[PDB]
Formats: C-alpha cells, sequence, structure tokens
C-alpha cells in the first residue's frame, strides 16, 4: 500500500515480525554518546527486517565504530558511507578538536539485492540544515532513484519522515497507521487490543 | 533546490555548489619559525626495520599507497598496512592522521588504529569536486557513486573543519590535498612529525619523510634528534623558540 504508515511505539519492544521483508531498511538512532544502551542497540531485532538488501544508518562521535558493530553483527557488510555537507541557506558550510561540517550515514548490504540502481547518486548530500536532528529529505529521493518501488522501513523517524513506500516506526509518532492488508493482517492478530 | 537530482541529471556533483571552498597568519609564522629543517629518507618499508626511526614521534601521518588510487593505471593492501609496527615509532601520547580512501579502509584503517593503540577522534573527508568535468567506474560492492576520500584521525595518550574540499586530481595522480597539512601543523601536537610513504613532491618543513620512491636521503638520526634535545624537547611548534 503505497502511501505512508506509520506505528507509534518503543522499538525496542515492538514485535517487528509483523511487518515483513523490506528492500531498505533506514535508522537514525538516539545514539547513547530519549536514548538507548549500546546493549539495546545490538539486540534490535534488525535481522528479520531484511533478506536482501540495502541498510542505512546515521552515525555520530562513537557511534562511528559502534555503529559498524551493530551493522556487522546484524548480518550486513558496510559497503559506502554517505555523507552530508550541511549549508545554511546561502551554500556555506556551517569532537572537541575540528569542527563538524557533516554527518556521517553507514551503507551496507545484506544477502544479494538484485535489480537495484547501483550508482545512480553520488556519496555526498548538500542540503541546508532543519530542525535539529533533523535528516535531510534527499537521502529519500537516492534511496527512491536507488531501489523504485519497493518497500522501506525507517527506525527513530519523527512525524516529519513520513514518505510514501516507507513505514516509520519511532515513539514521537502521532498513532498507529496502517494500510498494506498484510501487515493489518499480521498486526490485528499479534496485538488483539492495540498494545504493545 | 535538490542537488542530488541535479547530479542525477547533469553530472554535477553536489559539492560543485558549495560556496567559499585574521590572527590565523600569526599562529602560521610560528608553526614556520619553530619547523625543523625537512628531512627525509628513502626505504622500502616493507622491508625496513621501522624501529630504527628515531625518537618517537608526536604526529604519524600515514598514507600508504591503496590499489584503488590506481583506477586507470607497488600497491599496499591492508594486510600490509595493518602487520606495520606503528605503535614502536609512537610517543605514549602522540597523534596519527591515516588516509583510509574510500572502500573497505573505513573500517580496516580504524582496526589498524585500535591495533597500534588509538582512538578515532575525527574524521576528515576530501570531498572532490567535478567543476571541470561533469563519469565513474564503480567498485563492485558500490552502491553510490564515491566522490571523496577520508583521513582518520587518532588519539593515543592523555579553528579548522574537517572537510576539504578540492578539484579530483588526473586520472592516476594520487597527492593528496596539502590542506591535511594545514590541519595537522594547526592542532600544536609537537614538533616530531612524521610521514610515512611521502614523495619527493611532499617533503616540507617541519617533517620527516620516508618512502620508497624518495630520490634522496639526508636524515641521520642523531641530527635529527638533535632538532628536540633540551631546552626544545616539549614544544608544541607553535610557540617562539627558546633562546
Ligand atoms: C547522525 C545521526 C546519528 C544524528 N541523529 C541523531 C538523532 C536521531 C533521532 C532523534 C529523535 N528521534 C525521535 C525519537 O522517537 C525520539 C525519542 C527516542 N527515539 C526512540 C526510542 C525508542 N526506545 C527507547 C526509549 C523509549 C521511551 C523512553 C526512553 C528510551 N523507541 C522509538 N523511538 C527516537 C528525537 C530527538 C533528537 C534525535 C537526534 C540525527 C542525526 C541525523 C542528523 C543528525
Amino acid at each position: 500500500l503505497f502511501p505512508p504508515q506509520w506505528i507509534c511505539c518503543d522499538i525496542r519492544y515492538l514485535d517487528v515480525s509483523i511487518l515483513g521483508k523490506f528492500a531498505v531498511v533506514m535508522a537514525d538512532p538516539p545514539w547513547d554518546i530519549g536514548t538507548l544502551t549500546d546493549d539495546e542497540m545490538r539486540r534490535l531485532n534488525i535481522p528479520v527486517l531484511q533478506d536482501d538488501g540495502f541498510l542505512f544508518l546515521w552515525v555520530t562521535g562513537r557511534a562511528m565504530e559502534l555503529g559498524r558493530e551493530c551493522l556487522n553483527l546484524w548480518g550486513y557488510e558496510r559497503v559506502d558511507e554517505i555523507i552530508w555537507v550541511k549549508t545554511n541557506q546561502l551554500q556555506r558550510i556551517i569532537g572537541h578538536w575540528l569542527n563538524h561540517g557533516k554527518e556521517h550515514c553507514l551503507v551496507g548490504v545484506k544477502g544479494n539485492p538484485q535489480g537495484f540502481n547501483q550508482g545512480l547518486d553520488c556519496d555526498v548530500i548538500v542540503a541546508e540544515v532543519r530542525s535539529t536532528s533533523h535528516k535531510p529529505d534527499e537521502i529519500y529521493g537516492m534511496i527512491e532513484r536507488l531501489s523504485p518501488g519497493t518497500r522501506k522501513i525507517e527506525l527513530f523517524g519523527r512525524p516529519h519522515n513520513v514518505q510514501p513506500n516507507w513505514i516509520t516506526l519511532g515513539n514521537q509518532l502521532d498513532g498507529i497507521h496502517l494500510l498494506d492488508p498484510d501487515v493489518v493482517a499480521r498486526f490485528k492478530q499479534r496485538y488483539p487490543d492495540g498494545i504493545i | 533546490n535538490d542537488y542530488c537530482q541535479h547530479f542525477v541529471d547533469t553530472g554535477h556533483r553536489p559539492q560543485n555548489f558549495i560556496r567559499d571552498v585574521e590572527l590565523i597568519r600569526l599562529k602560521d609564522e610560528l608553526i614556520a619559525k619553530s619547523n625543523t629543517p625537512p628531512m627525509y629518507l628513502q626505504a622500502d618499508i616493507e622491508a625496513f626495520d621501522i624501529r630504527e626511526l628515531t625518537p618517537k614521534f608526536d604526529v604519524i601521518l600515514l598514507e600508504p599507497p591503496l590499489e584503488e588510487y590506481y583506477r586507470e593505471t607497488k600497491c599496499w593492501t591492508w594486510d600490509d598496512i595493518m602487520k606495520l609496527e606503528i605503535d614502536e615509532i609512537a610517543a605514549p601520547r602522540s597523534f596519527i592522521f591515516l588516509w583510509c580512501g574510500s572502500g573497505e579502509g573505513l573500517d580496516l584503517g580504524r582496526v589498524c588504529l585500535r591495533k597500534w593503540g588509538y582512538r578515532r577522534c575525527e574524521d576528515i573527508c576530501w570531498i572532490k569536486t567535478n567543476k571541470n568535468n561533469p563519469t565513474k567506474t564503480l567498485d563492485p560492492k558500490a552502491v553510490f557513486q564515491r566522490t571523496k576520500e577520508h583521513c582518520l584521525m587518532g588519539i593515543k595518550g592523555t579553528v579548522d573543519i574537517d572537510l576539504i574540499i578540492t578539484e579530483e586530481p588526473e586520472i592516476g595522480n594520487i597527492e593528496k590535498p596539502v590542506e591535511i597539512f594545514h590541519i595537522i601543523e594547526h592542532f600544536c601536537l609537537g614538533r616530531r612529525r612524521l610521514h610515512l610513504f611521502g614523495r619527493d613532491s611532499t617533503i616540507r618543513p617541519g617533517w620527516l619523510t620516508v618512502g620508497p620512491t624518495l630520490t634522496n636521503s639526508n636524515y641521520n638520526a642523531e641530527t635529527y634528534a638533535s632538532y628536540f634535545s633540551a631546552p626544545n624537547s616539549y614544544l608544541t611548534g607553535c610557540t617562539e623558540e627558546i633562546e
């Protein structure tokens, strides 16, 4: 079901097996640098979400190493690294040793994904800063050109992240909004009274 | 404006459109008065006992020749790099700047830093513009076109941004932007500075350069250690010389 969908929840405790498989998974976690400890990030049930495809994992500070850990533990090989160069409205650029002009997003592959449009975009994003902690909308266009029309899931999204073809999970979303019939089916079976 | 869509349209990388890409002058002069005479030494570093290089260093810049720098052109594998005994010539408090490329080096280079005992504090990015040439041949694993390189910064023991924007060098030109040197010297980390896998073209005041392709050598360990004997043992490299 093509339009936006979302589930307010605690991603620690949601039975993500109800959601099916996704060509792309994206995660912008609140790293302990309402955060999660490092053992809670390792234990997240990412491995069930995909059989073949890509993972996009934002990192910062020491999660640069730790996100490589989760990425490998969850069954991925890191194959690329996107960086976003933060500018203002006039295209000039905005860690205790150097000032930070960028955010990092690891790209991980699992299994053998086929029919993806590898090579279309390049690993640098240049785009204006929006709110605090607010990732740029350009990543969705890159992710749609890479794998058009497939199902995608975002972990730790906020309301502004909800996108067509995407299912957003995060604890600041407004309720449960699900339209894919299989997902609605497995969701009512596992959660008959709608409490997680 | 979506510069990623624009790059998909026109072949102009998003970094092509970054614009613009004090007392800093005085610090640069103090660095320049502080600098040791440049010293350099041809050495096949695979075959070379690293421990001959003394004294222990405050900064190590490590620029191994990755096979990926030769797209259309002796390369070192991360296997070879990881076996270097970098920790034997590093001071107990010291810094490393390791050029990792854009592939598996982003992971393997982190393993080295831990193997030699450093923690990573900065990830410095060389973003390469293609203003003078709106095509790439992809690594099989690659998902996106690779338009940047990473220089990882490491610390062991107790002004500038983390981006370098320059135009993509000509095919088969493997030089790294000399801006990495300014970022290092501005940290004021001490004066024993080693550049492994430098070339004739990278020799520089304030630095010792060791590489297989150097055509001349002037390195003498006793002369080199003379530059830092008292009263000069602990200078940051950013202070006035002691009389
Ligand atoms: C480069 C990256 C790394 C950088 N990110 C940093 C970032 C990312 C997301 C931010 C955010 N996301 C919205 C949330 O819902 C808010 C709350 C926590 N969280 C959870 C947690 C959870 N379980 C634990 C739990 C529950 C209840 C009580 C305690 C613990 N279950 C569902 N959601 C996400 C909100 C505010 C700031 C964020 C900052 C951003 C970038 C990209 C640009 C920089």
